[PDB]
């Protein structure tokens, strides 16, 4: 089944890890634990206020 | 012999197909679970940070949670195998009613009656299975997310919204995922050892 | 999981199928050798009963 | 009975074996245990879906 | 002589058939054994990790084990030779009863 | 008995070994000794909690 | 302490798992070589009994 | 796992096979005598019909 | 955000595409080996039916 | 509807039909080949006795 094996779970981990490290940078670079996205829009809207 | 051999070849086929079903539902429940981790994060935040968050903040959270509900429901209503909604929470509710079960049978053995009986019962509305869905509590906190402003009224005072019941819905929802995946993986191991038998015995 | 499910449907045991391939070659060749022999015997007959 | 002997059962095995090895190739080459033919149209129609 | 020769040909046949039965049951018992290794893994875990596992955890384990039981029973109730359930545990229980062997 | 010999026990070992190395990767790639499957659902459900 | 507890549950002995990975590669490859040999022997038979 | 249509696909194949078995039993003649006429010599406990 | 949007349109899963590339090489080579075998069988036939 | 539940369609009866159908072919061929052997030994007798 050679043509069916790619360790696709590894590939999924890869996508996950790349986004993960990306997020780390974005927070590091910006100095923001807050998200740009509305994820925790409570805490965001607070800090906005 | 050949009748049984060929039946063992198709047995291996059927069992591998069993596995495919299993791992489908498995990965889906893993993602469900990951959501539920996020949910509990939002529950602890939906402790209102005590009183510090305002009603709008709880509504922002609740928008996020209802969004997550819609995703859980999406899992349970998109996870199909051959059209069979494998996370149809009403697929095999035992009910104490044999007539209404859709028993997830797997005929594997080349000999008659050699079948495996499996149970599906999870879905987005399936959270604290007290016996069934209780009401606003025990299921519909997973669906409707009681932490709107009722929480700010009684953050602890009445259990129904006093943070307690909600966290218990989430905890039990997770526990039901855990046990569902426990059954699921139990059958996974069964089919592993089955196939090993089918292979050796077939040889 | 779904591509794996498909893969189970289309699962080629490539080792099995190469092996079975090999066997069927062998069997074809053997059978043809015997067909030659089936053509040889009646020639022996022809001479012997001439 | 010289003109009647050809080991025709051997010939039948021959046809069988040639088709057999052919099928093996076709699956090997295509990487498909599935058939092109509707033999096991259940499993086929599944994989189609 | 030929009577014995032919009887030896069928003897070899019968003995090879013996072997086929043997190796059938053999491989089945090997798989059974492998399960039992997994079982003992689940026994040592079903030391509850002492007390650390909870009742539900023990039930998750027990679901797995009862599943394994069903597989062992499946071995012993699927391993047939010519229909003869070769791992019928009641096949030849000596019993001290010749009538039932 | 040429057509009956394939070292099928070797083939069974092959299937076993391929799944084995696969599992190794999956854990390595994900960094998870835990299973996705309910195998050790005790330890899983714990880590979930 | 809690993330450590989890880590114990999800503890990958990465060295073990790379090692075992290696082994299982070796074992797969070896077994396939033997499957080739299983396909070679009956060919030798074919010639020798032709 | 198979659906009703899948069972019907199978059943189409099987009924096809039935038609082939019936074809065997209704084409296997010797000198016209349908040798696999299942009603040829049903003993019946009736000598008159054998 | 816009260059990211484009990037999603032109998103190469480079790992996927190297993997699929690899596979298609394998598959091409395998198929050609089988084409050789398709040319070998009728030669065996030629000798055997000479 | 009833993959096992009633034997009539519960996979059991069907597999038993197939198994017995095969067994009836087996025994039919058993009789058939018994007579084959008979005619083998018959012909050997007819040949020797005829000689």
């Amino acid at each position: 089944i050679n043509h069916n094996i790619a360790a696709l779970n590894t590939l999924n981990r890869l996508s996950s890890n790349n986004s993960a490290s990306q997020k780390n940078m974005e927070k590091l670079s910006s100095g923001l634990r807050i998200n740009r996205a509305g994820d925790d829009a409570a805490g965001l809207a607070i800090s906005e206020k | 012999m050949r009748g049984q051999i060929r039946g063992l070849e198709m047995a291996s086929k059927n069992s591998q197909d069993g596995i495919s079903l299993i791992q489908t539902a498995e990965g889906a429940l893993t993602e469900t679970h990951a959501i539920l981790q996020r949910v509990r994060e939002l529950v602890v935040q939906a402790g209102n940070t005590g009183t510090q968050d305002k009603a709008t903040d709880l509504q922002s959270i609740q928008d996020g949670i209802s969004a997550l509900t819609d995703e859980i429901d999406g899992i349970s209503n998109r996870t199909e195998f051959n059209g069979k909604k494998l996370l149809d929470g009403t697929y095999k509710v035992d009910t104490a009613t044999p007539a209404n079960q859709k028993n997830l049978v797997f005929q594997i053995g080349a000999n008659a009656t050699q079948q495996i009986s499996v149970n599906i019962e999870d879905m987005g509305a399936d959270a604290l299975g007290i016996k069934e869905a209780d009401g606003s509590i025990a299921a519909l906190h997973s669906v409707n997310d009681l932490d709107v402003t009722k929480f700010a009224d009684n953050a602890a005072d009445c259990a129904d919204i006093g943070f307690d019941a909600q966290l218990k819905v989430v905890d039990e929802a997770i526990n039901q995922v855990s046990s569902q995946r426990a059954k699921l993986g139990a059958v996974q191991n069964r089919l592993e050892h089955t196939i090993n038998n089918l292979s050796a015995s077939g040889e | 999981n779904l591509t794996a499910a498909e893969s189970r449907i289309r699962d080629v045991d490539m080792a099995k199928e190469m092996s079975e391939f090999t066997k069927n070659n062998i069997l074809s060749q053997a059978s043809q050798a015997m067909l030659a022999q089936a053509n040889q015997q009646p020639q022996n007959v022809l001479q012997l009963l001439r």
